[PDB]
């Protein structure tokens, strides 16, 4: 009675919202995701098993599921406030998943939610997760986001030895095609550096606040400060992230024109071989937040530790 | 979480100037951090409005070092005085997580404006 | 020592790079095929582009 079919009106917000529930009422559902975590007593990059959440899946025209979801989640109402007075310092970036804060009462009492709206079924972190720590018994996260984004089809996996390397070498050109996806996010993620930096706020920047869109969220571990002297930690992330920026060849889309991937290729003369102005540019660009000295030719080094970094 | 360093750090005293010895008694709130290694000094605040350069001894005393400053920011502080203004400064080369760890800090455990 | 001395002057300091001295200025190419379809998709007929 109501409830479940009041809490489902009140998610939905004024936009379109065609939502269906994920097999709930109005209680919180259960997910085993994988997060990076430092808390002064655990720490590491695992998979914890997630609790307070409601997710809501959004409908088209046709009535056929789509990739949307609305999740809605408990926690404090000191970090109601919180939260709230962030995202209003952050809400004009448009790197920024779209929230909504509202109060909705289970019982005489009157607790507050706050929803984030169309985000994607699975995270950054998660795809990191499944590609470092590879085990083709049970690789069903893998699969799925690959079938969901027309990596593949579903009968792909029905050959044997699809993952192997050495064997099967057509999974390198499958992987390739979630690069376009991968240099969005970094851009993105840029893009959320220079609004955080803008507005003076601090905070440390992990995988699993971002999904596969390049949205961000999760503001709860934030603090504030004057404006212009922000500062976020990006050393984890991008550390994390590393491996999977050759293994998807992200900056293919830089040997063409116009950065497009519908225009042809880049004709340098065959007499240029320095490109060291490039390489500053792209880093630039790219890992514009990276604090530490880069030298394009290692003859500048320090020591081998430096060499390795930029090697 | 990833948590920007729950357990703090301690205290903050000694010198500055702008042209090498210009180091005098004391002209800073030099603050934070004595490090397992020894004392490493994180961040300087400056009653002052401009400085370029600090003096911090420690253990030898005869090795104390004439550190570089970075071109300051302003801010004004909520303390039960009233109207307090410094000019902030980090030692140069500073990493990110360190500014971080700083900031957090001061803003969390003392008011700040 | 004409061509060589050619594409040397362009350059902008005297350098440059030995992968592309046989490819603009050799007056020979070799050319081997492993089969038939690739034959006729590199060097069909009596004059070919590379
Ligand atoms: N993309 C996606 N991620 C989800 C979903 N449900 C749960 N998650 C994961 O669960 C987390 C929910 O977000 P938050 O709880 O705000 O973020 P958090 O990293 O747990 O940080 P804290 O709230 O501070 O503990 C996300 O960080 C995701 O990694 C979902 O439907 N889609
Ligand atoms: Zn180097």
């Amino acid at each position: 009675s109501a409830d479940a079919q009041s809490f489902l009106n009140r998610v939905c917000g004024v936009s379109a919202a065609r939502l269906t529930p994920c097999g709930t009422g109005t209680s919180t559902d259960v997910v085993y995701r994988a997060f990076d975590i430092y808390n002064d007593k655990v720490a590491g990059f695992a998979k914890f098993l997630k609790t307070n959440c409601c997710r809501f899946q959004e409908k088209d025209e046709d009535d056929n599921l789509i990739d949307s979801y609305f999740v809605v989640k408990r926690h404090t109402f000191s970090n109601y406030q919180h939260e709230e007075t962030i995202y209003n310092l952050l809400k004009d970036c448009p790197a920024v998943a779209k929230h909504d804060f509202f109060k909705f009462r289970i019982d005489g009492d009157m607790v507050p939610h706050i929803s984030r709206q169309r985000l994607t079924k699975y995270t950054m972190a998660d795809l990191v997760y499944a590609l470092r720590h590879f085990d083709e018994g049970n690789c069903d996260t893998l699969k799925e986001i690959l079938v969901t984004y027309n990596c593949c089809d579903d009968d792909y996996f029905n050959k044997k030895d699809w993952y192997d390397f050495v064997e099967n070498p057509d999974i390198l050109r499958v992987y390739a095609n979630l690069g376009e996806r991968v240099r969005q996010a970094l851009l993105k993620t840029v893009q959320f550096c220079d609004a955080m930096r803008n507005a003076g706020i601090v905070g440390v920047l992990t995988l699993d606040n971002q999904d596969l869109n390049g949205n961000w969220y999760d503001f709860g571990d934030f603090i504030q400060t004057t404006p212009g002297s922000g500062v976020p930690v990006v050393d984890s992330y991008y550390s994390l992230l590393m491996p999977i920026l050759t293994l998807t060849r992200a900056l293919t889309a830089e040997s063409h024109v116009d950065t497009d991937l519908t225009k042809p290729y880049i004709k340098w003369d065959l007499l240029k071989y320095d490109f060291t102005e490039e390489r500053l540019k792209l880093f630039d660009r790219y890992f514009k937040y990276w604090d530490q000295t880069y030298h394009p030719n290692c003859v500048n080094c320090l020591d081998d530790r430096c060499i390795l970094h930029c090697a | 979480n990833n948590e920007l360093s729950p357990v703090a750090l301690r205290q903050m005293s000694c010198a500055a100037g702008t042209t090498q010895t210009a180091c005098t008694d004391d002209n800073a709130l030099a603050y934070y951090n004595t490090t397992k290694g020894g004392r490493f000094v994180l961040a300087l605040l400056s009653d002052l409005q401009d400085l370029k350069w600090a003096r911090f001894p420690k253990s030898d005393g005869t090795g104390t070092i004439y550190t570089e400053l970075e071109p300051p920011c302003r801010f004004v502080t909520d303390t039960p005085k009233g109207p307090k203004v410094k000019y902030l400064y980090f030692i140069k080369g500073l990493n990110n997580l360190n500014r971080g760890m700083v900031l957090g800090s001061l803003a969390a455990t003392v008011r700040l404006q | 020592n004409d061509a060589l001395n050619n594409i040397i002057n362009n350059a902008r300091d005297g350098c440059v790079p030995l992968n592309i001295i046989p490819l603009t200025t050799a007056a020979k190419l070799m050319v081997v095929i492993p089969d038939y379809n690739t034959y006729k998709n590199t060097c069909d007929g009596t004059t070919f582009t590379y």
